[PDB]
């Protein structure tokens, strides 16, 4: 329509470019084992987090600025604009991705974005309920927090920027009938840990400014991120989850909300599970295909039926810390 | 053969110590122009701008020349190798690495090299020097770096509870591929090696043999500062000449005995040899003006002598009368 | 044996490289009338009449001059031969193809030599060159193109980081299956034609035995450009004639010898040999005006005397002795 011409034509953007070293050592890193032997902790993979972005930052020689709600309060530390800034598991602490995306600043964020829609996250068990993940760290306090769909596709992002109360004065009027001050993103996820595939290093440079319209839609589709909604509406009180292999394979996790059994099959079995006649049947194709462990066939039929069972909630005893 | 293995979580926090110990007072520098560049001292000349100021600067400056030995002349050279055996008391260790710049690992590199560089030269060329790091990984300065952290690691493992700046006043002097360090360290240095990822060569100081640095022997360092060429790595393989085809052997030859002349004059079992050399393939020679105006012209004490005839004879497992025989064959012949 | 062996990806914009560079400044050229055709130097003359002026034209330009020797006279062959020599110092390498027109890739011929014919003429004649070069797919130029893309090829591999233009300007004399280069890409030669998909054959030059290019041998390219024919191909068959048996053996020798003093008078164990066939066959053959008037007629420095000989000698492999009686017997039978 006429429409889109207007939001073709009005490009009016104001690329912004503090000559940002492109991190090139953060993207293509192969995968890294942290732990020897056994299986590594949470402290451990943090530590090794912190010491891949700084020897990256080091070595491209920029500055950084971590962080350990809406608003960052960078003016206690005043880092430089050229800094970086660095965040590992704050995803309870900030609010929004938003709070960090509108310094309008190259983002390196270390998240926790599940494969597995329960289990352990290396020592520290987690799981979701609603849509709010209850993560419990090894060796710290219980963090309820949900997670903001960094790994969707799309590489380009809108999100807010900093604005005075004198530019809300400013903008207010502005601001609701539908103009908003959007800037764009390029995100890269790497998933450098084999050992603890659920948590991914995002990364993030700014590239342009740009006035849009609430009510126009865009060419390419940009999209905003947005909060995970985990819970099937199809079947209430299970959660799945869907995500693609290496090996060109695209499984889906299954299990309840607040509740610790899960598994992962093919979601073409999943699909022509789902439409059997009949309950015998699903086992009897279950047995055909060789899955002979009750834990998988059991929770395979318990999704097909829709079984909800209403858990109980228990005083749980936390593994003893060792400073080492 | 390129390798990847990254030191473990500690060690990172010893080579970031030695990193910013090597910065020391030298904060800001500047790119050298490509004039000055030039007349300094293509794909040599990129790398070459960047690299000879920052060593100039940082690497030959009042608190970085304790370790930086490379760089300075063959009378200096023997001069503070003297001044370390007499500080060591004759107590020294050498380090001999097989391929290190074959060797290096990508974090030693992206951790030692590019963070040092990137901490001398100003913000506003950090783009051209991380470039040029990006294309070496896919010269001198690298060896005599990687010598400065090995040393700093090994210090570092030996006192892990001093002050990293009293622990780095203590670096010997090195020099690329060679180095001196305190014997004490001896059996410690190879599990530091190892930790890095690298290959790690050492040897006691034995005054019977001598002692090798920089393919050169010192005869007797705790007195006389006399020193020849190695003769370990030199006879075996003198009577072969690896010149190119293409100059005539007595060019080469002549070459050879000049440069020896220049250097080992006096050394037992080398002087006969070049002078027979002189004898029979220089009246065949060409002109020397012809061969100072080729390419290939390019591409080769007297009081304690009794000293120096035992030190060689010592490093050549040769017995006394065995080597006046053979002093004997070469002068007749 | 034909081949569809189509390159890697990243060769492609080598050869790009290589084609944009071989088409220089001449963008727009004309085709030449048949009688022009025809009066230079059926089936040959439909591509000839395109081809000659294609080759005249860019080939022989100023910018194309470094590479494409094919297309000069034999004493202007020896002279950029000395000349490359001279710059390379003695430091060469040759390149001998085996069934190069039989071994060529579909996409080779499809991107190198109809790209370049095709960015050389004029569009108008677009459609004929292009059907002349499928009929071709299913003569000299294709081989020099050939040769010149592999080249290109292998200056690529050697030199990523430079420009294309700066690489293609130290591109060597090349000429058909024969051509020049320098000895540091003697390795990767191999790797490069593999990729293509081609078979090399490389050897170092070697003083001693001389240097193999166009069938001919230097024997001191450092000094003299004294020069001779092949004595390795040419020793082990010249006793036998492959003319036609309807030609006299007579004719045949006679026609072979004045060849060979035409281009080999003054060559070791060939003069003696041609010498005894004109004392043989010259008497017994026919009149020399008869074989001017007949088709198989063309079906066919004194100072270095003494280094021509050795050279000879080391060529063939024969001492000194044995090449005098050797000698001797030729001359006295």
């Amino acid at each position: 329509t006429r429409a889109l011409q207007r939001a073709v034509i009005d490009k009016t953007k104001t690329p912004i470019e503090t000559r940002f070293y492109p991190l090139d050592s953060l993207r293509t890193v192969t995968p890294k084992r942290v732990a020897d032997n056994g299986h590594a902790v949470s402290g451990a993979v943090r530590d090794a987090a912190r010491r891949l972005i700084d020897e990256s930052i080091t070595a491209v020689g920029g500055s950084k600025f971590e962080v350990n709600d809406l608003a960052q309060d960078f003016r206690n530390d005043t880092p430089a604009d050229d800094a970086f800034i660095v965040g590992v598991d704050v995803d309870y602490y900030v609010t929004e991705p938003d709070v960090l995306l509108e310094h309008m600043r190259p983002v390196v964020l270390h998240t926790f974005n599940p494969k597995k829609v329960s289990g352990f996250d290396a020592d520290s068990p987690f799981t979701i309920k609603n849509n709010l993940v209850e993560y419990k760290v090894s060796g710290g306090a219980a963090w309820v927090h949900p997670v903001w769909d960094w790994c969707e596709a799309g590489e380009f992002i809108a999100s807010r920027v900093r604005t005075s109360w004198k530019e809300w004065f400013l903008q207010l009027p502005l601001r609701m009938i539908g103009l908003e001050k959007v800037g764009y993103h390029k995100i890269h996820h790497c998933r450098p840990w084999t050992d603890c595939p659920d948590r991914a290093l995002v990364y993030t440079i700014p590239q342009y400014v740009i006035w849009r319209f609430n009510w126009i839609d865009t060419e390419l589709h940009v999209r905003k991120l947005k909060r995970i909604e985990y819970q099937d509406e199809t079947k209430p009180g299970w959660n799945r989850l869907e995500y693609v292999t290496d090996k060109n394979e695209l499984l889906v996790s299954i299990g309840r909300e607040g509740e610790h059994a899960q598994i992962t099959i093919e979601k073409e079995k999943l699909d022509m599970l789902s439409g059997l006649s009949a309950t015998q049947s699903v086992n009897a194709r279950l047995i055909g295909m060789g899955h002979k462990d009750p834990q998988y066939t059991s929770m395979i039929v318990q999704y097909y039926t829709g079984k909800k069972v209403v858990s109980p909630i228990s005083p749980t005893v936390y593994k003893p810390t060792m400073p080492r | 053969v390129a390798n990847d293995k990254k030191p473990s979580d500690r060690i990172a926090k010893i080579a970031e110590t030695f990193v910013k110990l090597m910065n020391g007072p030298f904060k800001d520098l500047d790119p050298l122009s490509i004039e000055e560049t030039i007349e300094r001292l293509l794909f040599i000349l990129k790398v070459s701008r960047y690299t000879l100021a920052y060593s100039d600067i940082v690497l030959h400056a009042e608190h970085n020349e304790h370790w930086y030995y490379p760089g300075r002349n063959p009378t200096e050279i023997a001069d503070g190798v003297c001044e370390f055996v007499s500080d060591c008391d004759a107590e020294v260790i050498e380090t001999d690495f097989s391929n290190l710049d074959g060797r290096v690992s990508s974090w030693m590199q992206r951790n030692i090299a590019q963070k040092a560089m990137v901490q001398a030269f100003r913000p506003e060329y950090r783009d051209e020097i991380i470039s040029f790091m990006d294309t070496i990984i896919n010269t001198t300065p690298h060896n005599t770096q990687y010598n400065g952290c090995v040393e700093f690691t090994a210090l570092t493992f030996e006192h892990p509870d001093a002050e990293p700046e009293d622990l780095f006043r203590l670096i010997g002097p090195k020099c690329g591929d060679d180095g001196l360090s305190r014997a004490i360290i001896q059996k410690s240095i190879n599990r530091a090696a190892k930790c890095f990822g690298l290959e790690l060569k050492v040897e006691r100081y034995n005054p019977e043999i001598g002692l090798c640095f920089l393919s050169r022997v010192f005869v007797d360092p705790l007195a006389t500062t006399t020193t020849i060429q190695d003769p370990l790595r030199t006879l075996r393989k003198l009577h072969l000449t690896t010149r190119d085809p293409t100059i005539p052997l007595a060019d080469a030859a002549c070459d050879r005995v000049e440069g020896y002349l220049c250097t080992d004059a006096l050394t037992p079992l080398i002087s006969d040899y070049c002078k027979m050399v002189l004898r029979l393939y220089g009246p065949t020679a060409s002109t020397e003006q012809v061969r100072n105006q080729r390419r290939s012209r390019n591409k080769e004490h007297p009081q304690d002598a009794h000293l120096m005839k035992q030190v060689l004879i010592k490093r050549t497992a040769i017995d006394e009368d065995q080597v006046d025989a053979l002093i004997g064959r070469f002068a007749a012949m």
